C-alpha cells in the first residue's frame, strides 16, 4: 500500500498512536508527512474518519504542513506522535 | 561495548532529555524521541527521551544531575542505553513530593506542579524515579510510587496522575537536587573546566595514587572579587565528585578563643582525611593568613604558622584538596603559594555579558517569567555586576513584584503563602530593581 | 653550621637529607613554621628535645626547615615569646661544641631574611648558595623525576630543559608529574569504556612528548 | 550581477589561486582548478585558478596583493569573474624583471626564479602580468612580455619561457609588492581589522562626508610595547587604501630647533591635507606629548599646544586620519584623548603563539628552509617575543647560515653574492639563534 | 560508451590533456577515477598505449588509487590534468 523506491534514500519511522501505546513502525524516504497519515488510515482503518494531528515531542512541534518531505521536515529516523483532535 | 557510553553534562535542560551524537544514534539504531532505557549503578535504571546533540562525543551521553542522581552515577562514570519499545501509555501513576522540598509549600500540588509538568509532553517516568518541578520561586521534588504499566510508562493526556497526600522521607542515597551542582553555576566556563581537571583523578580516582608515586594538586587558590561564586564553585565539585565537603570560615575561626582557633583549624583536616576523598573549602582566607606585615598579634601569626604546618601535613593523605578563596594573590601570605601548599591558582574574573545571562537564567529557574521580560537586556545592563549582584537583582525583581500584589490581598479577603504561582515578574519589576 | 640559601624548591631539603643518609647519620628535622605553630613554652621545649635527640643519636644532622620563620631579621619580630625563641635558638647552638659530633643545617630564602646573629660565629658561619639550575641541572632534574616513567622515543627532555629556563627543580618535578597525570587522562575515558584495570595498565602507559607540551604551557 | 564579487585578503599564499564561496562556484558553475578570466579597473584583465574557499562569503572573491594589482584594484572594489574555456597551453612566454627588484642579483634568474616557479605548477598567465618570485632572501618582480597564444596561456611543461637580458622600467601605476600591505602583517587579525572598518568609508568613499553631516574618527591612537608593529600597520593601511602617507617621527622633530619643530609640525598637516584622503603617522607620539608634568621645557609645552591645535584644526580636513603610536595611553598628555583629537584607541599587544607563528612566516618568505625547520616549534619557545624580536631571530639565523658556509666558500677561490640561493637556513641555525 | 545512471548524483569533469589544450569535458557520478581514464582513451585513441597519470593541480596531488570514486577523491566538479609518464 506505500511503495517504496529502494534506489533511493530510505528511513524509518516510529508512529506513537493514541488509540492505547501503538507503536506502528514503517520505512519511507522521500515521502511527505502526509504519506505518514495514509500510512497510519492504512493500518488503523478506524481513524479514516477521527480528527487528528502529528506532532514530534520535545518541545512539541505540530507537523502543520503535511505536504512537506520527511527530508525537508528534518523526520528523519524520528518518532512521530498522534494527537487526536 | 558500543551500548556502553561516559555520562556527562546536560545542554538540554529538560529532565526528560538525554541526549548522543548523531553518528552514534545512528550506530544504536535509535528514533529521535524515542524512549530509551538506562542502566546505572547499584541496579538502578532510568528511561528518558534521546535527542541528538551536533557537540556530543561519540563516546558519551549527555544527562540532567536529576537522571544522574537516578542511576546513581556521576560525570564520568559510566552508563549503558537500550531501546525501549515496549514502553505504553501508563494508565494511572502515583507520585508522592519529598518532605524536606515541600515545608512551607500550602499550594495544589497537582495543579501547581504535576499538572503543567506532565501536560502533553510524554515524559516517560519509572517507580523510584526521583524528578524535580519547579515553580512558585521553588523547586519541589516528587517520588515515583506506582506505575499502572509496571515499571515504566508515558505519562500520555489520559494518565491518571495521582498524589494521595503524605510526604514521604528521603532516604540516604538520595541527594537532594537543591545540593549545588554546576548547573548551578554560570559563566565560569573556562575556570570550571581547569578546577575539574585538577581534581578528576585525585577525586574520581583516588586508588590510582596508591598504586603509582606522581604528585597531583593538594591546594587551589581561587582569586577573584566578593560576590563571583568562589564558594559554589568548591561546592559544587565536591557534590559532583562525590567527595566529602569541610568548611573553613575564615572570620569564624578568627572569631575563637586563642588555641580554640588552632583546634579548629586541626579539627578540619582530620576530619577531611577521616572521610576522604574530601575537598576542604577555606572561605575568606585572608582573614586567617593575611599579609605577613597586616598581622599583628603573636596568636594571628601562630594561627597562620598553624595552617602552613596542616597544608604541609597532607601528602596524597587519604586524597584530600584544599581550596580556598581570596580577593587578590598580594592579600594573602606568600607562604601560603608555596609548593606543597597553594601552588595552583585560578582567577575567577568579573562575567561577561553572555556570562551575566546565564546567571540570570540560574537565578530565574524557579520564576515565573512575564513575556515581556528580556534578561539578554537585563544582561546587557548591568556591565559591572558579579553573580551576587545580579542574584541579589532577580530577588529585589521577585519581592518587588510581590508588594505591586500585596495590597490586592489584603484588601479581598489574604492567600498569602499560595498565589505566588499565579504571579509572574514582570520587566518592570526589573527595571524598577534596575534603577535602585 | 651550614646555612643553605636559594629560592623556595630549589632542593635544601633534599640536599640535608641526602647527606645524612649517605653518611649514615642520624637526621632530625625542625620545620619552622610546626615549631611556630606551638603555644609559647612548646615551642622552645621542641627546639631543646630536638638537639637533645641529636646529641644522643649523634652522628647526626640536625635540618632547620625555613629557619627565617623562627628567627626572623631581629626587628621583624614583634612578639615577646618570639624573641624567646631566637634567642632559645642562639643558646642551643652555641652549646654544641664539637658535641657528640652534631652538624646543623638550615635553609632560607635569602641572607639578609634571618637575625644577623645566627650567622654568627659559633653559629652558622658557612654559607652555601642554592641557585637556580643551568639548563644541564635541569636535564639531570628531569631524569631524575622520570626515572620511574615510561617515556614514548619521541620525548626529548634536553627540549623540555630549553624551555624551562626560570624553573627551579620543584617547577621541573610538577612539569613531569602533570605531563604522567595528563597521560593518565588521556587513557581515562577509553578504560572506563572497556570494563576499569585502573590500578594497574599504568605500567603499558607512556608519556608522550604531547604530554609534555600539554604540561609545558598550563 | 552574479558574475560580481567584491575584492578581499587571500587565504591561500599562491599568488596563481583566486577563492570563492562554495555556493558561489556552484552558481557559476566553475570547476575547482578552472583558469578564470579576471576583469578589473582601467580595463585591466588576469588569468587565475580558482579554487574554493570555506570561510569566504558568497559575494566576495580572495585574491593575493598581486592580483589585486593587476586588476588595479583594491581590497572592496569590484571586480568580474567568467569562466576561461579556450586557455591553450602556451608556446612560448617572454618575460622581463623589473629594475627595482633586481639590483644586486647576479644570478641565473631563469635558473634561480623561473624555472622552479612555473616547474609543473600550470600557471596561467596574462600578457601585462607582474608576478612575484620569491627567493635567495629576495623577491624579484616579473612582467609577462608576451605570450604565444595571446593574451594569455598556461604555462605548461612544454612551454618554452624566454627572458633574454634587459631589466625594465617600473611604470607610474606599478606599485611595487615591496610596499607594506596587510600580508605583511602576523598576529593583529582582531585590531587591524577594526582599524579598517573606522578608516574604510574616510578613506575610500570620501565623497560621502561630503554629502551627510556624520563626523568619520579623525585621530586613532595605537598602543603597545615597542616592535609590535604599529608603524607596519599605519603604513599597511595607507598602501592598501591608496591614501597618502605622512610620517611625523617623535624624536625627528624634537631633534629641531626651537620653532622649526612647530614650523614641521605644521607643515605635516599642510601636506597631508593637500595630498587627501591622507594618514598622518605619528611615531613615538610620547616624545612630541608626554604627560603635562614630564615636560620642562617651554618650548616642550609650546609644542604639545601646537599639537592640539593642528588636531583641531582638522574639520572635515578633506579626509585625513591621524594615527600615531605611544608605549602606554598613560604615557602622553590626557589633552590628546579629548573628543575632536586621539577619541579612538587601539591596543596593539604581545603577540600568542598562533601569532607568532605568522609572524615567522612572514619574516622566512624568502628564505629556504631545510626541512627540519619547525616554526611552530619556534612559536613555542618565544613567548615574550614580538614580531620585531621574531624578525630578528630570522634574521640571526639566516646570518649564521651564511657565516658556515662563508669559510668553505672563501677557501676554494669566492662565489659571495651568489649561492644564498641555493644556501638553506636550518634548525640548527634556529636553534643557534633562540640562545644569544 | 560511459554508462550514467540519471537517477544517481551526477557531476562533470574537465580533463586537461597533456597532448596540447585538449579540454574534455564529461558527466559522470560514482564512478571511479579508472573511468576518467577509461574515458581519456575512449576519446583520443591514440593514447591507449602511451603511458600517463592523472592529478590536480594548486598542489599538485597525484590520484595514485585509481579504484576510488569521484565523490570519495575529493573530485566532484573538478579540473583533471593529464601528465605523460
Ligand atoms: N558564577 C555564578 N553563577 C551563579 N550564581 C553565582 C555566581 N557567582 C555568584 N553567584 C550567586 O551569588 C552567591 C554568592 O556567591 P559565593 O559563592 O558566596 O561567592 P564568593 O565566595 O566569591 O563570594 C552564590 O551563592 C550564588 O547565589
Ligand atoms: N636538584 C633537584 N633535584 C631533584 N629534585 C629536586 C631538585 N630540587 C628540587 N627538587 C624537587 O622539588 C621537591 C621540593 O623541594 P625541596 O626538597 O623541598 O627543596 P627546598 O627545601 O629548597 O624547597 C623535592 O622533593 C624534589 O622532588
Ligand atoms: N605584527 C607583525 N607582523 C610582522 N612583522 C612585524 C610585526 N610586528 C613587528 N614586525 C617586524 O618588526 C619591525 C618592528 O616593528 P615596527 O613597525 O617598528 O613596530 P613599532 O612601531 O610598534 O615599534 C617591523 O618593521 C617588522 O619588520
Amino acid at each position: 500500500m506505500i511503495l517504496i523506491d529502494e534506489s533511493e534514500p530510505t528511513t524509518n519511522i516510529q508512529i506513537r498512536l493514541a488509540d492505547g501505546g501503538r507503536l506502528v513502525q514503517k520505512f519511507n524516504h522521500s515521502h511527505r508527512i502526509s504519506d505518514i497519515r495514509l500510512f497510519i488510515v492504512d493500518a488503523r482503518p478506524a481513524m479514516a474518519a477521527t480528527s487528528f494531528i502529528l506532532m514530534t515531542t520535545f518541545p512539541n512541534k505540530e507537523l502543520a504542513d503535511e505536504s512537506q518531505t520527511l527530508k525537508e521536515a528534518n523526520l528523519l529516523n524520528a518518532v512521530i506522535v498522534q494527537r487526536l483532535t | 561495548r558500543p551500548n556502553r557510553l561516559i555520562v556527562d553534562e546536560a545542554i538540554n535542560e529538560d529532565n526528560s532529555v538525554v541526549s548522543l551524537s548523531q553518528p552514534k544514534m545512528d550506530e544504536l539504531q535509535l528514533f529521535r524521541g524515542d524512549t530509551v532505557l538506562l542502566k546505572g549503578k547499584k541496579r538502578r535504571e532510568a528511561v528518558c527521551i534521546v535527542l541528538s546533540d551536533d557537540t556530543c562525543s561519540d563516546e558519551k551521553i549527555r544527562m540532567n544531575r536529576v537522571v544522574r542522581n537516578n542511576l546513581r552515577v556521576r560525570l564520568g562514570d559510566v552508563i549503558s542505553i537500550q531501546p525501549c519499545p515496549d514502553v505504553k501509555y501508563g494508565k494511572r501513576i502515583h507520585v508522592l513530593p519529598i518532605d524536606d522540598t515541600v515545608e512551607g509549600i500550602t499550594g495544589n500540588l497537582f495543579e501547581v506542579y504535576l499538572k503543567p509538568y506532565f501536560l502533553e509532553a510524554y515524559r516517560p517516568i519509572r517507580k523510584g524515579d526521583i524528578f524535580l518541578v519547579r515553580g512558585g520561586m521553588r523547586a519541589v521534588e516528587f517520588k515515583v510510587v506506582e506505575t499502572d504499566p509496571s515499571p515504566y510508562c508515558i505519562v500520555a493526556p489520559d494518565t491518571v496522575i495521582h498524589c494521595e497526600g503524605e510526604p514521604i522521607k528521603r532516604e540516604d542515597e538520595e541527594e537532594s537536587l537543591n545540593e549545588v551542582g554546576y548547573d548551578d553555576i554560570g559563566g565560569c566556563r573556562k575556570q570550571l573546566a581547569q578546577i575539574k581537571e585538577m581534581v578528576e583523578l585525585p577525586l574520581r580516582h583516588p586508588a590510582l595514587f596508591k598504586a603509582i608515586g606522581v604528585k597531583p594538586p593538594r591546594g587551589i587558590l581561587l582569586y577573584g572579587p566578593p560576590g563571583t561564586g568562589k564558594t559554589l564553585i568548591a561546592r559544587a565539585v565536591a557534590n559532583e565528585t562525590g567527595a566529602f565537603f569541610f568548611l573553613i570560615n575564615g572570620p569564624e575561626i578568627m572569631s575563637k578563643l586563642a588555641g580554640e582557633s588552632e583546634s579548629n583549624l586541626r579539627k578540619a583536616f582530620e576530619e577531611a582525611a577521616a572521610n576522604a576523598p574530601a575537598i576542604i573549602f577555606i572561605d575568606e582566607l585572608d582573614a586567617i593568613a593575611p599579609k605577613r606585615e597586616k598581622t599583628h598579634g603573636e596568636v594571628e601569626r601562630r594561627i597562620v604558622s598553624q595552617l602552613l604546618t596542616l597544608m604541609d601535613g597532607l601528602k596524597q593523605r587519604a586524597h584530600v584538596i584544599v581550596m580556598a578563596a581570596t580577593n587578590r594573590p598580594n592579600s594573602i601570605d606568600p607562604a601560603l603559594r608555596r609548593f606543597g601548599r597553594f601552588d595552583r591558582e585560578v582567577d575567577i574574573g568579573i562575567p561577561d555579558a553572555t556570562g551575566r545571562l546565564e546567571i540570570l537564567q540560574i537565578h530565574t529557574k524557579n520564576m515565573k517569567l512575564a513575556d515581556d521580560v528580556d534578561l539578554e537586556q537585563v544582561a546587557n545592563e548591568t556591565h559591572g555586576h558579579v553573580g551576587a549582584d545580579l542574584a541579589a537583582l532577580c530577588s529585589e525583581a521577585a519581592l518587588q513584584a510581590i508588594r505591586k500584589k500585596m495590597d490586592l490581598i489584603d484588601l479581598e479577603d489574604t492567600i498569602d503563602a499560595e498565589v505566588m504561582n499565579s504571579l509572574a515578574v514582570t520587566m518592570d519589576d526589573f527595571r524598577w530593581a534596575l534603577s535602585q
